[PDB]
RNA sequence: CGCAAGACGGACCAGAGCGAAAGCAUUUGCCAAGAAUGUUUUCAUUAAUCAAGAACGAAAGUCGGAGGUUCGAAGACGAUCAGAUACCGUCGUAGUUCCGACCAUAAACGAUGCCGACUGGCGAUGCGGCGGCGUUAUUCCCAUGACCCGCCGGGCAGCUUCCGGGAAACCAAAGUCUUUGGGUUCCGGGGGGAGUAUGGUUGCAAAGCUGAAACUUAAAGGAAUUGACGGAAGGGCACCACC
């Protein structure tokens, strides 16, 4: 048997999805026609294997993103999550409080407010 | 082969002494004191080729031959004292050890407290073999 | 020196041991007390689930 | 060994020769 | 070590961590102190690393003890460093 | 050429160490150059433990362990696959193999 | 001895244990019945039985094997007496481990009776709960002081006692329990036992003193 | 179950310790010795390395006594093999052990003289001292011990790197070297003949120390690279391989 697609079958199927993503549905016999229209595959046997990897990749891409294919419609949802996140309109705030040996680090840099104190358990970690 | 005058609930105890060298294995069995002895079977009685005298099958053939004889008298439960060769030697039990021990739990007896006993020296004499060892 | 036959059912196939890889390691039940279990070495082509026949259930073979 | 045994053979021949010489005189 | 440390003016707190022979001028780690026992009252002055059993010139059977290093006092009160 | 920084031995700051006999070869190797192995195993086998725990006279019995300390000559320790020859730079790992 | 069926000439016996122990029935022995001159009661003495502790108190640990010799027979009853304790092997072998210090001592002593004992002790330094150094080693003088204390305690607790009172201390091991608390201001010493006792010399019989124990 | 004998001190036991090196492990006592550490003690150049000379020196071996458990050169057999005077097996003399005299060698190795100066980082580890929050033990104490966090000496080592060096493997010394000189002792000069011959000397002996030449030869050698091979290891494969 074998059935380990060669790198010339796993590179067509990767370019095709990038260029034509909105045609390539999820069944095999329609993809076998779209692929025959868009590119020039000089054989029937090769055309079918390319169109058969396209379907695998399509089923996988209807989940999370795959690391060889950069499609337009799935960039923008990452671009969003980098532009901002649903969590906060405030900063994670300046109103935060700390403990000793830093009050004296500031006493030589001149701060005077919004802090706390607790002298830690009296020997190094255990 | 009479025994004690009680047989109903309690268990008349005994002691095994499984000696399990390479080359051969003995299943003894004695009374609770150790002094007086009962049937003793050794792997080389059960098989007829020297190379087999220590093997799991020769040991399983001996454990039963001792269990049937003990059950014939009074002894229902057994204590176990497991022996390797010891004395500046292998001090790890041979191939019959595990095999004879399971073969009398299965053939009727009841196992008591099991212990390891093998002579271990506090720096013994010089071991046979030569300074360059027994090379193969 | 007299033991009845026992019938075991194969529950799992482990690997193909032996020097030419001829015999097969297998784990069996016992069909009267399904609690028991041993590892045996068979000679033909075992599948899974079929009833072997043991002439001495006490052994337990451990290699080739 | 071959250095060890060369040394040993030379030693035994030297013993034989010394014995012959000093027994001659 | 920064490749530019200046040696003519060491740290007033590092100059005291190095061995007594290895600092710019040698200087002992010992000192003198005025012990003052309870009871009989005299101001006998003792070396630190004493290595002798000293006595108070009066009502004491002992006043300090020898050890591997600094002497350990029994009950000596003041023991001020004498600072000359 | 030199093959090990420590000569394949533990001795540093010492003249002599008392020898010790191999456990199968009966050879005679230094106590720091021999290959040691502690072995802790049940007196019963793991196949048998469910049968022996079934015909005890007592209700709770945890079976005894067998403590043995073994020493191997190098030839016998290599013939019994206790250790294997390693790559040249992969020779300088001291941590014992992962369990 | 291969005359016909040498097991149809044996008689079974009982074996009792001194009145300190709860389960007072050790088990059974057997012996060729009285013949021309080798009277059986001769053959039933000097038999040593090694008995785990759990088969005596029913409530204590499974190590601490005791030993009991028989001294006289009274109509199918073998009456026995103390002979010396030991410890089972694997407990011992499983205490001895690396990065420690095994301290050992031993003494010879008498009871108020002529019973001359020969005791043995053993202890192990402790890794303190909060430690980080991989080793818990003791210096040599600390070891020596610990040994002095271990010999001294272990001799006091026997010299002032009859055989029965010392066996009563051996049963729960108050001896090692005390030493573990005494030697704690030198090195914590997390494990202390009395690993063996040998009986060296024993005084005259005195049947009545025996029956004191079995009363 | 008990008696006797001789040797051996396991597990703890470590890239730990001590000693000038060879070497050194059951408890307790006696005898002198020592490094490191602490010091606002004392003398004031007393030092470093060393021909001559001198102490110790594993195992084997020699001589005279005592002893003789295990192991075992030589030896007698049984196997294995073409043969087996060998590897393997049973037995066994000298020996192995102690006392008194000899012997002076070893891959006696870190294959690396000793003394002194300077040049990176990091953690640990054995000894001593100093500082410090807790925890723990005894009399509730303080003193002291076990632990935890640092610092200072000198010790056995380890990791790390383009300090630098080297033919390279590699080395914090085997560095500070054509930019060559801190002090001093032993010792090498292509390969063999050869640590042989001979003379001297020491030894009861076995042997040690000192030690040539004739003649013969174009290489012998060191570190590293690529193959080929292995009765070396880990994966995988083929009815011209097996089952
Ligand atoms: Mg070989
Ligand atoms: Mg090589
Ligand atoms: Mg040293
Ligand atoms: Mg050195
Ligand atoms: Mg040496
Ligand atoms: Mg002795
Ligand atoms: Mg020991
Ligand atoms: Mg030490
Ligand atoms: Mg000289
Ligand atoms: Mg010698
Ligand atoms: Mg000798
Ligand atoms: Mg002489
Ligand atoms: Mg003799
Ligand atoms: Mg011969
Ligand atoms: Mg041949
Ligand atoms: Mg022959
Ligand atoms: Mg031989
Ligand atoms: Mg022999
Ligand atoms: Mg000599
Ligand atoms: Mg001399
Ligand atoms: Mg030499
Ligand atoms: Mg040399
Ligand atoms: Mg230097
Ligand atoms: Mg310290
Ligand atoms: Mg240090
Ligand atoms: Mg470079
Ligand atoms: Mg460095
Ligand atoms: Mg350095
Ligand atoms: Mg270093
Ligand atoms: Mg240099
Ligand atoms: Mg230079
Ligand atoms: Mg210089
Ligand atoms: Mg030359
Ligand atoms: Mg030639
Ligand atoms: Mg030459
Ligand atoms: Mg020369
Ligand atoms: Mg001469
Ligand atoms: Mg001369
Ligand atoms: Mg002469
Ligand atoms: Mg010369
Ligand atoms: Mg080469
Ligand atoms: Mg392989
Ligand atoms: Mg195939
Ligand atoms: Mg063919
Ligand atoms: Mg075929």
């Amino acid at each position: 048997m074998g059935r380990v697609r060669t790198k010339t079958v796993k590179k067509a199927a990767r370019v095709i999805i990038e260029k034509y993503y909105t045609r390539l549905g999820n069944d095999f016999h329609t993809n076998k026609r779209v692929c025959e229209e868009i590119a020039i595959i000089p054989s029937k046997k090769l055309r079918n294997k390319i169109a058969g990897y396209v379907t695998h990749l399509m089923k996988r891409i209807q989940r999370g993103p795959v690391r060889g294919i950069s499609i337009k419609l799935q960039e923008e949802e990452r671009e969003r999550r980098d532009n901002y996140v649903p969590e906060v309109s405030a900063l994670d705030q300046e109103i935060i409080e700390v403990d000793p040996d830093t009050k004296e680090m500031l006493k030589l840099l001149d701060f005077g407010s919004l802090s706390n104190l607790q002298v830690t358990q009296p020997t190094v970690g255990m | 082969s009479l025994g004690p005058q009680v047989a109903e609930g309690e268990n008349v105890f005994g002691v095994c002494h499984i000696f399990a060298s390479f080359n051969d294995t003995f299943v003894h069995v004695t009374d609770l004191s150790g002094k007086e002895t009962i049937c003793r079977v050794t792997g080389g009685m059960k098989v007829k080729a020297d190379r087999d005298e220590s093997s799991p099958y020769a040991a399983m053939l001996a454990a039963q031959d001792v269990a049937q004889r003990c059950k014939e008298l009074g002894i229902t439960a057994l204590h176990i004292k497991l022996r390797a060769t010891g004395g500046n030697r292998t001090k790890t039990p041979g191939p019959g050890a595990q095999s004879a021990l399971r073969a009398l739990a299965r053939s009727g007896m009841k196992i008591g407290r099991i212990e390891d006993v093998t002579p271990i020296p506090s720096d013994s004499t010089r071991r046979k073999g030569g300074r360059r060892g027994r090379r193969l | 020196r007299v033991q009845p036959i026992k019938l075991a059912r194969v529950t799992k196939v482990l690997g193909r041991t032996g020097s030419q890889g001829q015999c097969t390691q297998v784990r069996v039940e016992f069909m009267d007390d399904t609690s028991r279990s041993i590892i045996r070495n068979v000679k033909g082509p075992v599948r899974e689930g079929d009833v072997l026949t043991l002439l001495e259930s006490e052994r337990e073979a451990r290699r080739l | 060994m071959r250095a060890k045994w060369r040394k040993k053979r030379m030693r035994r021949l030297k013993r034989k020769r010394r014995k012959m010489r000093q027994r001659s005189k | 070590m920064p490749l530019a440390k200046d040696l003519l003016h060491p740290s007033p707190e590092e100059e005291k961590r190095k061995h007594k022979k290895k600092r710019l001028v040698q200087s002992p780690n010992s000192y003198f102190m005025d012990v003052k026992c309870p009871g009989c009252y005299k101001i006998t002055t003792v070396f630190s690393h004493a290595q002798t059993v000293v006595l108070c010139v009066g009502c004491s059977t002992v006043l300090c003890q020898p050890t591997g290093g600094k002497a350990r006092l029994t009950e000596g009160c003041s023991f001020r460093r004498k600072q000359h | 050429t030199k093959k090990r920084r420590n000569n394949g031995r533990a001795k540093k700051g010492r003249g002599h160490v008392q020898p010790i006999r191999c456990t199968n070869c009966a050879c005679c190797v230094p106590k720091d150059k021999a290959i040691k192995k502690f072995v802790i195993r049940n007196i019963v086998e793991a196949a048998a433990v469910r049968d022996i725990s079934e015909v005890s006279v007592f209700d709770a019995y945890v079976l005894p362990k067998l403590y043995v300390k073994l020493h191997y000559c190098v030839s016998c320790a290599i013939h019994s696959k206790v250790v294997r020859n390693r790559s040249r730079e992969a020779r300088k790992d001291r941590t014992p193999p992962p369990r | 001895k291969k005359v016909v069926d040498p097991f149809s000439k044996k008689d079974w016996y009982d074996v009792k244990a001194p009145a300190m122990f709860n389960i007072r029935n050790i088990g059974k022995t057997l012996v060729t019945r009285t013949q021309g001159t080798k009277i059986a009661s001769d053959g039933l003495k000097g038999r040593v039985f090694e008995v785990s502790l759990a088969d005596l108190q029913n409530d204590e640990v499974a190590f601490r094997k005791f030993k009991l010799i028989t001294e006289d027979v009274q109509g199918k009853n073998c009456l026995t007496n103390f002979h010396g304790m030991d410890l089972t092997r694997d407990k011992m072998c499983s205490m001895v481990k690396k990065w420690q210090t095994m301290i050992e001592a031993h003494v010879d002593v008498k009871t108020t009776d002529g019973y001359l004992l020969h005791l043995f002790c053993v202890g192990f330094t402790k890794k303190c709960n909060n430690q980080i150094r991989k080793t818990s080693y003791a210096q040599h003088q600390q070891v020596r002081q610990i040994r002095k204390k271990m010999m001294e305690i272990m001799t006091r607790e026997v010299q002032t006692n009859d055989l029965k009172e010392v066996v009563n201390k051996l049963i729960p091991d108050s001896i090692g329990k005390d030493i573990e608390k005494a030697c704690q201001s030198i090195y914590p010493l997390h494990d202390v036992f009395v690993r063996k006792v040998k009986m060296l010399k024993k005084p005259k019989f005195e049947l009545g003193k025996l029956m004191e124990l079995h009363g």
